[PDB]
């Protein structure tokens, strides 16, 4: 009921850039492998557990924030649905401990070596510990993501892991098939060891960034008729010239003629010409002519057949005496040399490789080939298989100027072609001003979206800053005004800027300097706006887009500033930090959307509770009233009661006496008329729910089938880790009648099986016990009054007003508190950074032991449980 | 009837009888995943000895069982440590308790 708190751990965690997902034509094959040994851990440093294990996760929805989050505090892998903890004696996924039957258990000593195995088309994720697997799996869950190796650590954890066999050497063999993880690695990034949504970093003099963008699960896949007469011979002719290319730079560096083809003995079979090449070596070139002029008119390119004297008076390039080999022929190419690069097509030609070469893509992986840094003949392996902006740069003039010796060419020919989310840094609103002359600056060492200025305390981060009456701030990369509109003033950035601003509040002028040069509009003058209220006062703010690095500048040390002795020492202004004995705690916005209260002053959406009838009882239900015009943009709510119901803990293994001892409550929702029931969503969600996109469904819902046995094989029991026990309203379903979809919640056995206008359905659920659930419907309105949950009970089941509170379990009247009412997710919330992170290194001695993470701050922290939601 | 689970292996050589002083850096938490007994915020290790009447009797068949550096895990059921009403303001009536036990010196 009340409050309680006790104090707690922090936790990080570190994460290497090896991304695994699949699609249906995807790169992969399938099994992936690695270890961790333990070497370096304290037993017991702080007063609670040492949070310590592995586990892997998938990137949209697991992220660990050493402030706030669910649960009692400290949260990272095994804390969520996404990841799959585990430490030794307990499977952890999403708050749970589950007993492991293994000979010799124990938690991860030092001189021992954890890991676990996953596999990608069917699901299986084991785990392997002292030369014996244990006893515990999971499988059947959602794969709508990519995959990262990632660990667990509190204060007093150093730990290395066993990378592969390049920079490391594996002291357990794998089982034929498993590979190891060294070798899903991207070309251009090195293989970097950087942990997960990080907003801060420790620099030269704590800078902090935003989130770094993740490669999409649509960004790996390949995705890609008539034949003009008037350029048939010439598709062959631009073949026969390319086959002269061929021989061009072939005679000048080696390729000597033979009848045989050989690699070291550089023979080539095709060196005299087109007209010397044999069959299979001819439709080569054939097919890949043909595979190349068909996606011209693909994209638009309008091609015209003129000037038909130029390409006949054009000759071949001259031949050098030592540019002819020792065979005796030599091939006739054609001079581009009246031929110019055009910026327009130079475009174009960068995106048809990606078009001629992303089927080769798609051919290489329907024939069953992988990807891998190393090439292997056996095993189909390849680090040709991928998308060409994921391709590094050694091949990509390799490939364009390879293949841009025919689109000069045909230019020659006399056919011309035609042609997450962003972050707010900002501080507490108790450190405010209302009289007096502040200033800060902003260092930028990466141009990108940096909004710089001031705003006010009763911000609102549903609104994108700038577009409001709540903050007048500054853009750069492109230059103007963003209050109201935008107009422009100033200069663009560059690389290592230093910009700020400062307001006379006696007079109210905006003043933004760019390094120690104070800028002017187009009007002339170098104030920004006049005519501002002072009202609440301002808020030094910030905000950093998606992958950028900078950080505020406050100026605590007077010398610490750079830029403010050139300009505004002199007519009065002061850095914000005159008198500070500690430094600031600046607020910043999290991408971890979660739920806030309902305010009542809301011009979209209203609720409203019913009196109390004896037909009818006491309900609410939600009404719209600006369903008409001027701008009524709907989308997809996702109503919840705010308290939950626990459930009995071992389990069981009218009249007035049958209604006191049975546990069963039962509520309802009633669409109303003229509603699309096939978007309804009905059921009972759990806390761990931390997600928002506009078209979820029950096909968009992640299940984990946790299983546990014994040695030889054999099953134990099967268990279900869901957060969304809900069903379909269309599943049964102008209609003219409303229509019921019920929910029954039998405590004693945990059974839930749901009804349908006083019939039952099919779909059963069952859940462990100690869990909470909400109830929670996801539904888009399509006219106003829509969504009816119903406070009544028949006549032989109770209410949910007696499973509410202990006070009033066994009287049947139903009636409503103002406590209840209903909840909506909206995606930004304000959490806290501490004042002292976690300074984490990485270290490594040896080319066969692993790159170590370290860590020596002991860091404790009050938290607090607010059990009737529980939230840390 | 108590079950036991170990967590970290320890001795095997040493368990105790009456007549021994033991000492246990125990922490408590019930079953329902909240606090509410610790030595861990005491910094004090927690000495009895056994056969005294001093902890309850589902505590002290489970105490003279475990052995040097031993790490346990002991889930008592309502019915060995206050059944009827209990300690008020402590624990609520007939709820199991759970503790994670370590034996520190001291046989």
């Amino acid at each position: 009921l009340l409050l309680q708190t006790n104090l707690i751990n922090y936790v990080t965690s570190i994460r290497p850039n090896i991304f695994v997902g699949r699609a249906e034509g995807s790169t992969q094959y399938g099994k992936w492998y690695f270890e961790v040994m333990v070497d370096e851990v304290v037993p017991f440093l702080t007063a609670q557990a040492t949070h310590l294990r592995v586990g892997w996760a998938l990137t949209e929805g697991y992220s660990p924030y050493p402030g706030g989050g669910e649960g009692w505090g400290g949260n990272g892998v095994g804390d969520d649905l996404y990841s799959y903890g585990f430490d030794g004696l307990h499977l952890w996924t999403g708050h749970v401990a589950r007993p492991v039957t293994s000979p010799g258990q124990h938690l991860l000593a030092p001189e021992d070596v954890v890991s676990c195995c996953l596999d990608l088309s069917v699901p299986s994720i084991s785990f392997r510990i002292n030369g014996c697997p244990v006893q515990g799996v999971f499988e059947a869950f959602n794969l709508d993501g990519l995959f990262f190796p990632v660990v667990s650590f509190s204060a007093g954890v150093k730990v290395r892991f066993l990378l592969g066999g390049r920079h490391g050497e594996f002291k357990f063999l794998p089982p034929p098939g498993y590979a190891p993880c060294h070798e899903a690695v991207l070309p251009r990034e090195r293989l970097r060891l950087e942990p997960i949504k990080e907003y801060r970093r420790e620099g030269p003099r704590p800078h902090l960034v935003g989130p770094s963008r993740c490669l999409s699960h649509t960004d790996f896949v390949p995705c890609p008729i008539v034949l003009p007469p008037h350029l048939e011979r010439i598709r062959e002719k631009l073949a026969e010239n390319i086959h002269e290319l061929w021989a061009l730079t072939r005679i000048e560096q080696g390729w000597t003629y033979g009848p045989v083809r050989d690699d070291n003995k550089r023979l080539h079979p095709c060196l005299v010409n087109f007209h010397s090449l044999p069959e299979p070596e001819r439709n080569y070139n054939l097919q890949m002519s043909g595979e190349t002029l068909k996606t011209l008119l693909a994209l638009g390119c309008h091609v015209g057949m003129a000037d038909e004297k130029a390409e006949d008076n054009l000759k071949k390039t001259k031949l050098p005496k030592t540019y002819m080999m020792s065979n005796g022929y030599k091939p006739a190419p054609l001079d581009l040399s009246h031929v110019r690069l055009t910026p327009a097509q130079t475009t174009l030609v960068d995106r048809l490789a990606e078009n001629g070469h992303n089927v080769w893509a798609r051919d290489r992986v329907a024939q069953g080939w992988s990807y891998s840094a190393v090439q292997d003949i056996p095993a189909r392996r390849n680090p040709r298989l991928v998308p060409y902006r994921l391709l590094d740069e050694a091949t990509k003039r390799s490939n364009r100027d390879s293949l841009c010796q025919a689109v000069r060419t045909l230019l020659g020919y006399g056919y011309n072609i035609e042609p997450d989310r962003v972050r707010i840094f900002r501080a507490e609103k108790s450190y405010t001003v209302q009289s007096g002359r502040w200033y800060f600056e902003f260092e930028a060492v990466t141009t990108g979206e940096m909004r710089v200025g001031w705003a006010r305390p009763e911000l609102r981060p549903d609104v994108e800053l700038g577009a409001d009456e709540l903050a007048y701030v500054f853009n750069g990369h492109r230059g103007q005004r963003w209050h109201l509109g935008s107009e422009p003033f100033g200069r663009p950035w560059q690389s290592g800027d230093v910009v700020g601003c400062m307001i006379d509040l006696t007079e109210n002028t905006i003043i933004f300097t760019l390094n120690g040069e104070v800028l002017m509009s187009d009007s002339g003058s170098e104030t920004a706006f006049r005519e501002i209220e002072i009202g609440d006062g301002f808020l030094p703010v910030c905000s950093l887009g998606p992958g950028q690095v900078g950080h505020l500048n406050l100026g605590q040390d007077v010398s610490s500033l750079r830029f403010f002795a050139i300009c505004g020492l002199q007519e009065g202004f002061e850095p914000f930090a005159i008198n500070m004995q500690r430094p600031v705690t600046t607020w910043f916005s999290k991408s971890l959307p979660q739920f806030e209260p309902v305010p009542p002053e809301h011009p979209h959406y209203e609720v409203a509770r019913m009196d109390g009838t004896v037909d009818t009882p006491p309900c609410l239900r939600l009404a719209h009233r600006t369903w008409g015009s001027q701008n009524s943009l709907v989308e997809m709510l996702f109503l919840r009661l705010s308290l939950p119901v626990q459930f009995h803990q071992h389990f069981r293994c009218d009249d007035p006496e049958i209604i006191l001892n049975t546990t069963t409550y039962y509520y309802s929702v009633r669409v109303f008329a003229g509603q699309e029931p096939s978007c309804v969503w009905v059921g009972w969600v759990t806390p761990d729910y931390h997600q928002h996109d506009m078209n979820f469904d029950l096909s968009k819902v992640r299940a984990v089938t946790v299983t546990m046995g014994d040695e030889q094989g054999n099953v134990h029991s099967s268990l279900k880790c869901s957060n969304c026990y809900m069903v379909w309203g269309g599943d049964f379903v102008i209609s003219h009648t409303d229509l019921v979809i019920g929910c029954l919640v039998d405590l004693a056995t945990g059974l839930m099986t749901f009804t349908a206008n006083g019939k039952e359905s099919n779909t059963f659920f069952q859940v462990e016990p100690n869990t909470k659930l909400f109830p929670a419907v996801f539904v888009l309105p399509t006219h106003q009054n829509v969504i009816q949950f119903e406070l009544g009970k028949q006549k032989n089941i109770m209410p949910l007003s007696a499973a509410m509170f202990l006070s009033e379990r066994k009287n049947p009247a139903p009636q409503c508190p103002p406590r209840l009412e209903v909840q909506m997710l909206m995606p930004v919330s304000w959490s806290r950074m501490p004042n002292h992170f976690l300074q984490v290194e990485t270290r490594r001695a040896g080319e066969r032991l692993g790159w170590a993470v370290q860590c020596q701050d002991p860091l404790t922290m009050m938290a607090l449980h607010i059990p009737e939601e529980n939230r840390c | 009837g108590v079950e036991i689970e170990t967590i970290s292996p320890g001795d095997g050589r040493t368990f105790p009888k009456k007549g021994q002083t033991c000492v246990v850096h125990y922490t408590g938490m019930l079953q329902n995943g909240k606090k509410f007994d610790s030595s861990r915020d005491r910094n004090k290790p927690f000495k009895f000895r056994i056969g005294k009447q001093e902890v309850i009797k589902g505590f002290e068949e489970g105490a003279a069982q475990m052995s040097l550096g031993q790490r346990a895990k002991l889930t008592c059921t309502p019915d060995v440590a206050y059944g009827a009403t209990g300690h008020p303001g402590v624990i609520p009536p007939n709820a199991t308790l759970i503790f994670d036990v370590e034996l520190l010196n001291l046989e």
